[PDB]
């Protein structure tokens, strides 16, 4: 029932640290509960961190490097996590959660982005329609882009040199538990017009670059 | 050591009952004052308990989800159970059975946290249907074309899970027909993909040559 | 048991409802961990009857294993500006309350568990009755046991048990009688029982028997750093059970003994037993024993 307030988000460069604020309502005290913390990166569950009490009453996580600690302030009614000498590795989600009697309370969570991270350029292979899918009276060129950084890329197909608009489907860019994001497009064609065509490209661009992949009847 | 593992429909129509069922192996649920516990999250947004079961003798629900909300206990199978009523498109979540820590003093119970893989509930009234799957003909790159499924997900293993490195399942599409497709990739110098869809009990193995 | 006194009867829980910070080392009390509802009750000097029958149960321990039942209200509001009901109670009592206690506990005149609480950041007073701004960094996690006591189940019926003490005319809160003369007062420690629908019962002298026996609370097992172990998966003699155990001459008169094979060894816990008081000629089973200080007023 209690709300635990988190900043939806909160940003910093390697080697800094980050403090993440997780804010208890004016009628319970910070100072009562055990405070925990859990990490959850993209396609893993939460994994607990460590839980601060007070200074002689704390405990990491197995496996969890030092470098995060807990504390509580007072005066604001918080608990603290601390995130020194930040590595691009801790780029995350961050929930804090207090178990009163008979329940669990989670926060909202913090996504804290790790700054200054260098740019990727996408690896991008292309698939033409296979014989079996052709067979079935149906024709998709498959687009897979992967391992780019920021999460921002922009998709155009080409039939021989002419732009085709009509059944493109692009996903959004998703981030993996590397950091960097994965996409994918997929053009549907009738099975005539991929074979009454010299070629088709996919083409994809990542701030300001461009890489093409093409692929034909063969 | 402990895991766990989730069971259910994938997919529940608007009104229905949700039913899901969690399988504990290393440990019992039965002693040792281990909490077990439901927890969903809508993709994208936060976490919520659901409730747990401590031990497997008392119960303790989220107050504002207790009047739709049962979970059960079978010890003698080791499980615990959730049945969520009245379902609404607001219940669509990744659905997590879990037990996690309480601390005192440096000492946690467990002494680390369990969580299962969690299952996709989707509560909608379309009908159910598999893909159609081909294979994505070829260091080189080599894969499986996984196509209009509902709902999601799908599952792909190369070789019966023998094949793992290089592997690269790609996030799925959603059509403007409603229905989804993906593709999964292995990198590499026999290969078969298996894909499953456990909504539509589609089992596919498809072998992919050169 | 010099080396097993945290291998509890029973459930072993030292937690009072709504301070539930500190279950992972109290729910319950076992070999490792500090729970700070329980440690001090093995100081010696402290708590020394309870030493003596240390194998018996603590009150929270009694009221988790439904032995004692709680107050109605179970916490009194110290601070409240309104008073409440624990006052009268507490204020009879000369007790001594280390720093950073949010909650101290105690067996009331109707032999249920009352306590006094704090609101967060404040602590008691070393008296115990009245709550102040924490000193420290932080509060302990649970209560401080207000008494020198221990507990045991019961169904010996204590109805007509009543508080007799020579020359007493209060005792506690507890009027014995109506005294028309002067009176001397004092604080003085008295020894005092509860038994099933009985209050508390006040007495001159403190006169105990024990009655060792096999039963399981008699006994503490550990894995064969200690790890405690529940002698209810050990079989009887001729028996089934779901683990192997192994133990003293004790154990194995009554449960059988697989030695090379066992997961576990069981030890007689030393003082435990069936204990019985003395109250007004007649020897009775009470559900807690125990000593506390209060006002004593006696006819001159």
């Amino acid at each position: 029932l209690p709300v635990l307030t988190q900043p939806p988000s909160s940003s910093a460069s390697p080697g800094e640290s980050a403090r993440l604020t997780c804010t208890l309502p004016s009628d319970i005290n910070v100072g009562s509960y055990n405070i925990y913390w859990y990490q959850q990166k993209p396609g893993s569950p939460p994994r607990y961190l460590l839980y601060y009490y007070s200074d002689s009453d704390k405990g990491q996580g197995s496996g969890v490097p030092s470098r995060f600690s807990g504390s509580k302030d007072a005066s604001a009614n918080t608990g603290i996590l601390l995130i020194s000498g930040l590595q691009s590795e801790d780029e995350a989600d961050y929930y804090c959660m207090i178990w009163p009697s008979n329940a669990w309370v989670f926060g909202g969570g913090t996504k804290l982005t790790v700054l200054g991270q260098p740019k990727a350029a996408p690896s991008v292979t292309l698939f033409p329609p296979s014989s079996e899918e052709l067979q079935a009276n149906k024709a998709t060129l498959v687009c897979l882009i992967s391992d780019f950084y920021p999460g921002a890329v922009t998709v155009a197909w080409k039939a021989d040199s002419s732009p085709v608009k009509a059944g493109v489907e692009t996903t959004t860019p998703s981030k993996q538990s590397n950091n960097k994001y994965a996409a994918s497009s997929y053009l549907s064609l009738t099975p005539e017009q991929w074979k009454s065509h010299r070629s088709y490209s996919c083409q994809v661009t990542h701030e300001g670059s461009t890489v093409e992949k093409t692929v034909a009847p063969t | 050591q402990v895991q766990l593992q989730e069971s259910g429909p994938g997919l529940v129509k608007p009104s229905q009952t949700l039913s899901l069922t969690c399988t504990v192996s290393g440990g019992s649920i039965s002693s040792g004052g281990y909490y077990w516990s439901w927890i969903r999250q809508h993709p994208g947004k936060g976490l919520e308990w659901i409730g747990y079961i401590y031990d497997s003798g008392s119960t303790y629900y989220n107050p504002s989800l207790k009047s739709r909300v049962t979970i059960s206990v079978d010890t003698s199978k080791n499980q615990f159970s959730l049945k969520l009523s009245s379902v609404t498109a607001a219940d669509t979540a990744l659905y997590y059975c879990a037990s996690l820590p309480y601390c005192s003093g440096r000492i946690c119970r467990p002494r680390t946290d369990y969580w299962g893989q969690g299952t996709l509930v989707t509560v909608s009234s379309a009908s159910t249907k598999g893909p159609s799957v081909f294979p994505l003909a070829p260091t080189a790159a080599l894969g499986c074309l996984v196509k209009d499924y509902f709902p999601e997900p799908v599952t792909v293993s190369w070789n019966s899970g023998a094949l793992t490195s290089g592997v690269h399942t790609f996030p799925a599409v959603l059509q403007s027909s409603g229905l989804y497709s993906l593709s999964s990739v292995v990198t590499v110098p026999t290969y078969i993909c298996n894909v499953n869809h456990k909504p539509s009990n589609t089992k596919v193995d498809k072998r992919v040559e050169p | 048991e010099d080396p097993h006194l945290r291998n509890r009867p029973g459930k072993g829980h030292n937690y009072i409802d709504g301070m539930t910070q500190e279950d992972a080392t109290c729910k319950p009390v076992t070999y490792a961990g500090a729970c700070s509802s329980f440690d001090v009750l093995l100081e010696k000097g402290k708590f020394p009857l309870f030493q003596s029958y240390a194998h018996h149960r603590t009150l929270l321990e009694a009221v988790h294993d439904t032995i004692i039942a709680k107050a109605d209200p179970p916490s009194c509001d110290l601070q409240s500006a309104h008073g409440n009901p624990c006052m009268k109670e507490k204020l009879v009592m000369k007790t001594h309350c280390p720093n950073d206690y949010q909650s101290a506990h105690y067996l009331n005149n109707d032999g249920k568990m009352a306590s006094v609480k704090c609101p967060p950041k404040y602590e008691l007073t070393e008296d115990c009755n009245f709550c102040r701004q924490m000193t420290g960094a932080s509060l302990k996690k649970g209560s401080y046991p207000l008494q020198d006591l221990f507990c045991q189940s019961s169904e010996d019926d204590g109805s007509k048990l009543k508080t007799k003490m020579k020359g007493v005319c209060e005792v506690g809160v507890q009027a014995l009688k109506k005294c028309d003369g002067q009176l001397s007062t004092a604080h003085e420690v008295v020894p005092f029982a509860v038994f099933k629908n009985s209050k508390k019962v006040y007495l001159d002298k403190l006169d105990l028997k024990t009655e060792e026996n096999l039963l399981p609370d008699s006994f503490v097992c550990f894995e064969h750093e200690l790890k405690s172990f529940d002698i209810s998966q050990c079989p009887k003699i001729g028996g089934h059970g779901s683990k192997k155990c192994t133990g003293d001459a004790a154990f194995c008169s009554a449960y059988e003994c697989t030695a090379q094979y066992a997961n576990a060894y069981c030890s007689h816990a030393n003082g435990s037993g069936i204990v019985q008081i003395q109250v007004s000629g007649v020897w009775k089973k009470p559900l807690c024993v125990g000593y506390e200080r209060v006002v004593v007023k006696r006819e001159l």
